[PDB]
């Protein structure tokens, strides 16, 4: 599960923005009713978000793309 | 019908807003589209004109979409059903038998005779003697020994009631076996059976307080 | 000795000190130096504002944290408002700007 | 929400604008009851209601009458936090030197007036008098 | 049974004192007039004071526990604040 | 008014009250745990600003409020032991209970 | 504030204001009676003395005392020193969700986890287990859940086996010299009343096991959990910040 | 006028030393020096205001009464943290006299009953006077063994009970869905969608004036002693 | 403005 966060620094090389990306993502998974991408092993949203960072399919850019797309579905599906 | 409405409103209305007023008071907070639905004879701005009269009179008003009368128009409706009961349902406006309730026994009369005999005897003057709830009240003049009145209930119990009586007086009346009920402000009840020997006993303990 | 949420002081809205009085732990300012030695921005924020001083912040924190939420609403420490009034109470006008 | 702190001296009209009244009397509490007094160091009609939406005399505890002053004593029934930010004042009948501008070392009044602090102390403590605009 | 009628009584009371309109609960006859005009009904009729004290009286302790537990559900934000300062 | 050392105390279970006597003081020898009650003390208090539970319970149910709240000497939390003796001191001119 | 008993508790500053407006009123009255100049002169002297005593009791040659032969505290010494507002109230505070105890060893642990006593973990995580008992619906109102955690049912221990599953805590020793004195750990619940601690850390805290007491703290918000797990976690800090030498040297 | 006033100035300047000489009797009584001195100056002012030289008396005797008047009045009204009135201060001083002689004459100690025989007051007032004979505590007093902690560190708050967008949002959160069920099955008001919060707040305003409206209908039926069967004849 | 707050003050300082 989670012993180190080294891979998150390997795929995002700043280590101070990781709390922002994983905070935004895990806030999108706990309060916002949306599913993760890595399958669940009955863990808190912290390990889920950081493990999505380890998979390299979540960063700041892709979250910007999908939130962009969500409000695009708001104003586009508003009619 | 609307005779009682327009008559009860002192002719401030016509028959259109009379039956519309029956509709508004008939179901609470109904839509005006239902009013125009149950009034197909009236136009849309005719119904809206009549609601302009009731809003103009302030009787029927909105609650958002709501439409209901106020209490004064409610009194007009209840007077309308009142006169409708006077002229249309006469025996519905009736009344059945009414309880008095309680009537003074002659034993209570004779025990009042010996009561006034022994209070008039022992120099204890009276404020007033009253038949109240059909019960006697040998009320003391002042609040003497923390006592207010020497009363008789018709339920076979003569009672001594007071305000901040001392404990030793209460002990003197539990010598002759009387119940007590203190209150949260000092009001004290003293129950004994209404009998001539209890008249002599209560007035002879009260005569030595 | 342990404490979730106990009694609070009177002049400054802070927890008490000790065990007999059901008190909290002093988080001294050398430990604050230890936190900003790290890049710990948020932990230092909530450990002097939400968990200590802002009454509205700690009520909203408690309600959100029993509602499954984890989110803070920091505002302002009340002790700074006390110091504001107290050095305001001399002939020294200080203010808050736009 | 807010940027930088602004800091200045206190104008007298500024600190009249801070206050919500003038304390007058040095007495504190009722003794028999523990109510505060009329215009002492603890007050309702200066500083606010001492109790939870409860008046000084006690008529307008009503929630319909909440927010209005009473008639026996005139107490605006409001929250209890309000007694942590309403400052007051007191009109000194004589001028008075602030101590921080007189003995800060260096004295601000001192080098502002180009005058030794022994001398200004002699002016303050009424034992040596000074001249204002002798002219000719 | 009558327990459901009592459920609407306390629920209307919950809305009633929730929306800052208090004085109409503590007085009783006007309160029963309010309940009769809004149209609650036990056994095909309106509500009498004798009938009110019967239906409050004829009642089971566990059902009373159920009613106050259901009543406390709307007033949760008050009670969390109420007990957060009493965790001694 | 003053305080009382009565045994009656609102809003508690009879399991707590089983350890007391009829006066409000535990018997000499009761094994106690943390959270139990030793001396039942009440404090009279009006103007309570009552909470919605007793708004409902006072209003709908025929029920008066409580002019008084708990101040009983409880066990400090965590400890457990045995009450081995109890002393009573009374101000002079005050009527005593049975236990003193 | 009236405290326990008849005793009242005041600040001396109340007395200090009382002196100055007392003296002010007497100066007003002495000007009203048209006194000679010695009287009003010394009256203005004492008013100046009272004002400057109120702003700084002690910059005068003799600081005045009110009672108990000990100088009272003016507005100046409410701020300065260690006992002022700055170094006591705003820069270092007393904080909820915390605790302390005595430490011990337990060498069966991996170094990213520490032992923790179960009565503390039941104490410091009351809002979490209240929220989970509301979530699973085993309780319905809040006070029912309070009665379930004081009544000590057997189901709650599972619940604080999920809320302490990946929720780190912070550990502290009071003389915090350098920044390896605040470290984060995943907890493991154990018995007893002491905090177990990994043996490769007793050099980092400068901790000997002769009875030292450590304080524990809880990160509440989510960003604090990420700051704890990314930066405060014990595996991330094996090298000193003073040099490249490791701190995890076996002692 | 000015002539008489400067004469009075000369007398006051003559008698300042008398004020200092009598001033030593009340030093550690809760005041300072200059309080007592300036109060004594007031006592000289009212003393010279009412002096008669024709009595053949030296001024000190007529002065001393007014000086003790001003001083005793002054400590009476200013000394304590709370200004208690003067006559129970006199009563307290009687109980300190009687406490002294009844103490060392009885040897052991005074009981309040012995004060209830030496003073004729009914001993319920005695324990009240004994209750109010106390003075408060400074919070900055150190704790025992001089540990750096004060009384203000320990006294706690008590008043911690029973306290717009989130205000309306909590009311929607306050409904446990039975409430809105009887708000639309009885009051017609609908919580259906995630509206504008202004539609929420205006909707709740319609609720408040709604129940006020049904209230205004509700109280008015307490007039006519009739049964509902004639009332439902028009329904 | 050191850890996360340095990015935060880049943001807020950038907005002004
Ligand atoms: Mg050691
Ligand atoms: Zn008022």
């Amino acid at each position: 599960a989670r012993v180190t966060v080294q891979d998150a620094v390997e795929k995002i090389g700043n280590r101070f923005d990781l709390v922002l990306v994983a905070a935004r993502r895990a806030r999108q998974m706990q309060v916002g009713g949306k599913d993760p991408l890595v399958p669940e092993e009955n863990d808190k949203t912290t390990v889920i978000a950081l493990r999505e960072i380890e998979e390299g399919l979540i960063n700041n850019q892709i979250l910007d793309v999908r939130e962009r797309q969500e409000q695009q579905e708001q104003e586009a599906a508003e009619l | 019908k609307v005779t009682y409405i327009i008559k009860a409103s002192n002719d401030v209305l016509n028959e259109k807003t009379a039956t519309i007023l029956i509709t508004i008071a008939k179901k609470d907070f109904i839509t005006a589209a239902e009013v125009r639905e149950v009034h197909p004879d009236l136009g849309n701005a005719v119904v809206n004109s009549n609601i302009g009269v009731l809003i103009k009179k302030g009787l029927v008003e909105k609650s958002g979409d709501g439409l209901i009368i106020t209490g004064e128009a409610q009194d007009i409706i209840s007077n309308a059903a009142t006169l409708y009961a006077q002229e249309n349902a006469p025996e519905l406006l009736k009344k059945r038998a009414t309880r008095k309730a309680r009537e003074i026994t002659s034993d209570m009369e004779e025990d009042k005779d010996l009561m006034l005999k022994l209070l008039d005897k022992n120099g204890f003057v009276l404020k007033k003697v009253e038949i109240y709830r059909s019960n006697y009240l040998a009320i003391l003049e002042k609040r003497t020994n923390g006592i207010r009145n020497f009363e008789i209930n018709n339920n076979g119990n003569m009672r001594i009631f007071g305000y901040k009586m001392m404990e030793h007086h209460i002990q003197k009346f539990t010598d002759i076996g009387m119940s007590c009920k203190i209150a949260k402000n000092g009001n004290v009840y003293l129950d004994i059976k209404r009998s001539a020997e209890n008249i002599e006993a209560v007035i002879t303990v009260a005569s030595e307080l | 000795h342990a404490r979730s949420t106990g009694s609070y002081s009177l002049v400054t809205q802070q927890p008490l000190g000790g065990k007999a009085q059901f008190g909290g732990q002093r988080f001294g300012e050398m430990e604050v130096w230890a936190l900003e030695a790290y890049g710990a921005a948020y932990t230092l924020q909530e450990m002097l504002t939400v968990k200590s001083d802002d009454v509205n912040g700690r009520t909203k924190m408690y309600k959100n944290i029993v509602d499954g939420n984890h989110q803070m609403e920091p505002g302002m420490p009340e002790s700074f408002n006390v110091l504001l009034k107290e050095i305001r109470s001399l002939g020294i006008n200080i203010e808050l700007e736009d | 929400e807010f940027d930088a702190i602004k800091i200045a001296l206190a104008s007298p009209d500024m600190i009249r604008s801070w206050s919500f009244g003038e304390v007058k009397k040095p007495e504190t509490i009722n003794y028999r009851t523990f109510k505060p007094e009329r215009d002492g160091l603890f007050c309702a009609r200066i500083f606010g209601p001492v109790k939870d939406y409860e008046c000084l005399c006690g008529k307008y505890k009503r929630l319909k009458h909440r927010g209005v002053i009473c008639e026996k004593c005139g107490v605006e029934v409001t929250q209890t936090k309000v007694r942590r930010e309403r400052m007051g004042h007191i009109e000194l009948a004589s001028p008075t030197a602030h101590i921080w501008f007189l003995k800060s070392l260096p004295s601000r009044i001192g080098l502002l007036l180009d005058m030794p602090l022994r001398d200004i102390e002699r002016v303050l403590y009424f034992e040596s008098y000074v001249v204002i605009e002798g002219g000719m | 049974k009558n327990i459901d009628t009592v459920r609407e009584i306390i629920t209307v009371a919950s809305i009633l004192i929730k929306f800052s309109r208090e004085d109409i609960v503590e007085n009783r006859a006007n309160f029963i007039a309010f309940l009769n005009e809004i149209g609650v009904t036990h056994e095909g009729r309106k509500l009498n004071q004798n009938s009110f004290r019967k239906i409050v009286s004829e009642l089971t302790q566990e059902d009373k526990k159920t009613l106050i537990d259901e009543f406390n559900e709307g007033f949760e934000g008050v009670y969390r604040y109420l007990e957060m300062y009493t965790n001694k | 008014g003053p305080e009382e050392i009565t045994a009656d105390i609102p809003n508690v279970g009879e399991a707590a009250l089983s350890k007391l006597d009829e006066s409000g003081i535990v018997y000499i020898g009761a094994e106690v745990t943390g959270g139990d009650i030793l001396v039942g003390k009440v404090t009279p208090k009006g103007e309570t600003q009552l909470t919605p539970e007793e708004k409902l319970l006072r209003a709908i149910f025929g029920e008066k409020a409580s002019d008084v709240k708990d101040s009983s000497l409880r066990v400090p939390n965590g400890v457990s032991g045995t009450v081995i003796d109890v002393q009573v001191f009374t101000r002079d001119g005050v009527e005593k209970d049975k236990r003193a | 504030v009236p405290l326990d008993g008849g005793r009242f508790a005041t600040s001396d500053l109340n007395d200090l204001y009382r002196r100055v407006i007392n003296r002010n009123n007497r100066l007003k009255r002495l000007l009203d009676l048209a006194a000679p100049d010695i009287i009003v002169r010394n009256e203005k002297r004492m008013l100046q003395e009272a004002v400057d005593a109120l702003l700084d009791n002690g910059r005068r040659g003799r600081a005045i005392t009110g009672s108990n032969k000990r100088p009272l505290k003016s507005l100046a010494d409410m701020i300065k020193g260690k006992q002022g507002r700055f170094r006591q109230n705003l820069l270092g505070k007393r904080v909820d969700y915390s605790g302390r105890s005595v430490i011990t060893v337990g060498p069966y642990l991996r170094l990213h986890q520490c032992g923790l006593p179960k009565k503390m973990a039941l104490e410091l995580f009351k809002p979490f287990i209240y929220g989970k008992l509301e979530l699973r619906g085993l309780a319905t109102t809040i006070k029912a859940a309070k009665k379930m955690v004081e009544r000590e049912e057997a189901v709650v221990w599972d619940i604080l086996d999920e809320v302490i599953r990946e929720h780190p805590v912070l550990l502290n020793r009071a003389p915090t010299l350098h920044r390896l004195g605040i470290q984060a750990f995943e907890p493991v619940l154990i018995e007893g009343k002491a905090i177990q601690l990994h043996p490769l850390v007793c050099a980092a805290y400068n901790a000997d096991f002769d009875g030292d007491q450590m304080a524990v703290h809880v990160p509440l918000t989510l960003e604090a959990q990420l700051e704890a797990r990314a930066l405060m976690m014990s595996t991330n800090n094996i090298l000193s910040p003073a040099n490249g030498e490791p701190i995890i040297v076996p002692s | 006028e000015a002539k008489a006033r400067r004469a009075k100035k000369e007398m006051v300047e003559a008698n300042l030393r008398l004020v200092i000489s009598i001033a030593k009797k009340y030093t550690n009584r809760g005041l300072q020096f200059l309080d007592l001195i300036q109060e004594g100056n007031i006592g000289l002012m009212k003393a010279v205001d009412k002096f008669e030289y024709r009595r053949g008396y030296k001024f000190s005797t007529y002065a001393t009464w007014w000086i003790r008047q001003a001083i005793t009045r002054s400590i009476a009204d200013q000394a304590r943290t709370i200004r208690i009135p003067v006559h129970m201060i006199e009563t307290i001083n009687k109980l300190n006299r009687i406490s002294r002689q009844m103490l060392q004459e009885m040897g052991r100690e005074p009981t309040p009953e012995e004060l209830a025989e030496r003073m004729l007051m009914p001993e319920d007032k005695i324990r009240k006077v004994l209750k109010i004979a106390k003075e408060p505590i400074s919070m900055e007093t150190p704790i025992g063994d001089d540990e750096d902690s004060h009384l203000g560190d320990f006294i706690e708050d008590t008043t911690l009970e029973l306290p717009l967008r989130a205000a309306t949002h909590d009311v929607l959160a306050g409904l446990t869905a039975r409430e809105a069920k009887v708000l639309r099955m009885r009051f017609g008001i609908d919580m259906n969608t995630d509206y504008t919060l202004e539609e929420v707040g205006k909707q709740f305003d319609v609720t408040r004036e709604r129940i006020r409206q049904i209230e205004a209908k509700a109280l008015r039926k307490l007039r006519h002693p009739s049964r509902s069967e004639v009332l439902r004849s028009f329904l | 403005p050191a850890g996360t707050g340095y990015a935060y003050h880049q943001d807020r300082m950038r907005r002004r």
